[PDB]
């Protein structure tokens, strides 16, 4: 259960880790 | 300098109920029209067209039909500090900020392109802000394959 | 079944945040009459396969 | 501008049964011929030649013999926005898209090169698509040591 | 060369008790004023303005109001080895060091810009050091979006 | 409580030395009429969100 | 012997997929009158040893 | 047998790993 | 206590490690 | 003996490892 | 005491070989009327703090 | 003693390791 | 003694293959009236100490 | 164009038994002589000279003496598509391949330089291959501090 | 070309006992003087000056006083293949090697600068080597903020 809720629990924080970085860049330009 | 006459082949009136608000221009191979200006453009085969696009730049860009590829204008991407022209007079480009005489623009003259010398379209007028004797433009130019809209302090949309 | 439903409301959210970041990073390249910068062709699956 | 006469030294007719379909040009040091145009080129020592090549670009490129190195034209790779010419008139290059008047091309006029001013070959006509009053070309140019074919929307091969 | 007259539209006197010490210029879209020159600038709507900035460059830079965007001069960033001009004569730029005739500057003539030919502002006079027959300037120029002040050996601030 | 006070006089000092290094590295970019070099937009939280 | 035959029908397939990727990556360099970009001379064994 | 069918079993997925990447690049240009 | 005074004890020497390097650069230019 | 014939046995295959690479480059140019 | 003297005649030698390598690497930059290349300002402690 | 004569014994061979490399470069130019 | 002779006929061969690779890599730089590209001065011990 | 007369100051005949085969030119500061052409060059203080060099480029390069540094020609490294000249006529450079009229070269005319306009030496003729009405040259030019010899298909050495 | 007269304002004689050996020039903002030429320069406030510098370049460079910043010449760093001039005639720059007519230099004429056209100093004569009818110079030029001395084969110092 920790393996299931640690995979897509760790997928989701990587999907935010892109969108925080992309809106940090292409708001600036 | 007589070649401001060719804008009528690459312009269309867009009306909301029967009154003209703006203009959907036809630069390059893509219908550009400012996203604020509403209504239906006065052309049937350019009406049925799914082209609702982004709003951070305030544009609404399309793909022109194949039988109207030859009614388009010519786009370019370089601009030096000089003397440019559009329909209501003559402008200049100093320090990345187009300026017009005060009062040559009216609320309802958006979608007007700006030619350089050779009838090459440079940008799209969509705003304006009264500095006083002169007024600067809010404008959507493209440096090279990336549109970047410019907005001075305290404008309003025509 | 709630755990069987908290997956689909947490696997769509991480797929929704890739489609948004795919959209916002290449939306000016579709507005201009221009190219796609083929490095971003490799990384991001761009709709200009080479067209428009 | 009289130097369109030298295309006859660097062109050949290719026939399939007795009728001419296209032309195998002789740019640089390599026989180029569009891959769709079939038959046998009207030259014996240029017939026995193993040169079947790629089809993503639609070309079929060869190596010219040693006793015909001096019958070739001159290749170049740069092109500005100007006024170019080929056999059936005069064209212009605006925004990466060659355009001709409508009707100057016929189904069967492929392999025709395009000269610039100095009799330097720039590209190879192989298509066309009717925009209306004008029509644009499908064409195989090379930027620098990499041929890239261009194709507008909805063409057909001449 | 008659266009040194337009400095009066983009200059203001700053007084400390009733006597003029320097000048707060109006380059581009930002009020620049040398950080040493004290007092209150002789303009009410430019007085109430929070703009105290750095002192390593000795500047004090502001943001101009919206109804005075059109009273500004024109900035540039390139300078060749030539013949430039300001209010008290004509200068030259040799090896990154502006020079004037000796005695054309007085203690109290800071904030004076330097035009190039087209009335484009290049830098800001704020110093000076007597070499003899000639004297060089301490000056705050900007190469490209980075102001860098220059200071010769043993100056004093006017 | 002195250890409860030596934290706040040693967590403000390391926050004071970031605001000073944020100031000194981009103070000429605010004086000129110019841009921000968007790499430093990513690293340093710059007040020109894109304005001035 | 079937395992002695499933080798040769699985060692030719991985050799077929190098000859195809060798072909598709440098086929325009043979069509133009141009050079070979000598980095790809080092990596890919190109038929222009230096000729054509 | 696993060593034999793991070498050229691992050669083959690297030969696809080139051709997926090359046709991702020189279809684009 | 060593864990508390080793975190922000190690935060502070990294805050100096920036400001020594930044004043080494943008005094020079 | 393996240490002696593994040093200059491993020096020699590195001397070929240069000359195969140099004649791969400056035959091409 | 000889070991207490072989330190100072072996800690000055490694300090002498930095002052020589500091000298030889930036001696032409002091002769010309020119700048210092500010990367070498960071690595080598140069006497032009910014002057001359 | 080995720790003392291994620190500044290892400092000295690094000070030569710079000066051999610097005189290899700025004799050439 | 044969092992004492198979060293010298296997330590000269690895020294012969450096002198050949030193020769072939910088032989055009000696033919032209030109410079040496000082990166290769560092790596390869070139006979133009700076001359010719 | 009269300055082809200065080749006699920077040329020498090399004979094998009493007959002239080629020429050892004197470009820049280095005696260049094609590696195939044999014999002893007709100059005593240029004979005793150890200069046997590479054979992949087919050159044999030397170092000229100190009392003959001022008898040398002038080297250059750039060449545009134009009109160059050597002793037996006038050539042109199109696409990296010098061409001459057929028959202007004879088997025994190697070592001949090629001047551009200013009497600046560009390359060294050492070959030739009959295309027909024209013939191209095998030639040893240098782009920038790296000699690269060019060889067309099926040449022979003069 | 009359502006070789201004070298007397930026030159000084240096004597060892009462006889002139060379010259300490005054380029830019730094007294340059060749390291071989000995004695005391004939100027009191330029004598008491600690400026002993490197000897791999054979220079001895100083910092000029503040009341003589305006007696200096103008430095530059670019040089094309052209026609330069110094006090004893006119030189040319071909292939990185200045050449003079034979005999225009005497043993005792070091420290002489070389102007280009605008009176801009390019380099410093300090040597010479007899090729014959012409002789080339040993010279200390600077490409860009890095002095590099050049020395032909077998010179001697004047």
């Amino acid at each position: 259960v920790q393996r299931v809720a640690g995979g897509l629990g760790g997928l989701t924080l990587a999907a935010v880790a892109v969108l925080i970085l992309v809106t940090c860049v292409t708001m600036r330009r | 300098r007589m070649c401001m006459k060719i804008e009528n082949d690459c312009i269309f009136e867009v009306k909301l109920d029967g009154k003209v608000t703006g203009y959907a221009c036809l630069v390059g191979d893509k219908v550009m029209k400012p996203a604020h200006v509403k209504g239906v453009i006065d052309n049937p085969d350019l009406a049925k067209l799914t082209y609702k696009k982004s709003s951070k730049y305030d544009l609404e860009c399309a793909q022109i039909p194949v039988h109207m590829k030859s009614d388009a204008s010519k786009y370019t991407h370089e601009k030096p500090e000089g003397h440019y022209n559009w329909h209501h007079g003559a402008v200049q480009y100093s320090g990345g900020r187009f300026t017009i005489p005060t009062g040559a623009g009216k609320p309802g003259d958006s979608g007007r392109p700006i030619f350089d010398n050779k009838g090459r379209v440079v940008a799209i007028v969509l705003g304006g802000a009264n500095e006083g004797a002169r007024t600067a433009l809010s404008v959507v130019t493209w440096t090279k394959d990336m549109v970047t809209r410019y907005t001075p302090e305290g404008t309003e949309e025509w | 079944s709630a755990a069987g439903l908290a997956v689909v409301l947490s696997l769509l959210a991480s797929c929704y945040m890739f489609a948004t970041a795919r959209r916002k990073c290449l939306t000016p390249y579709a507005l201009t009459p221009g190219a796609v910068v083929p490095v971003t062709l490799g990384v991001l699956c761009c709709a200009p396969r080479a067209h428009a």
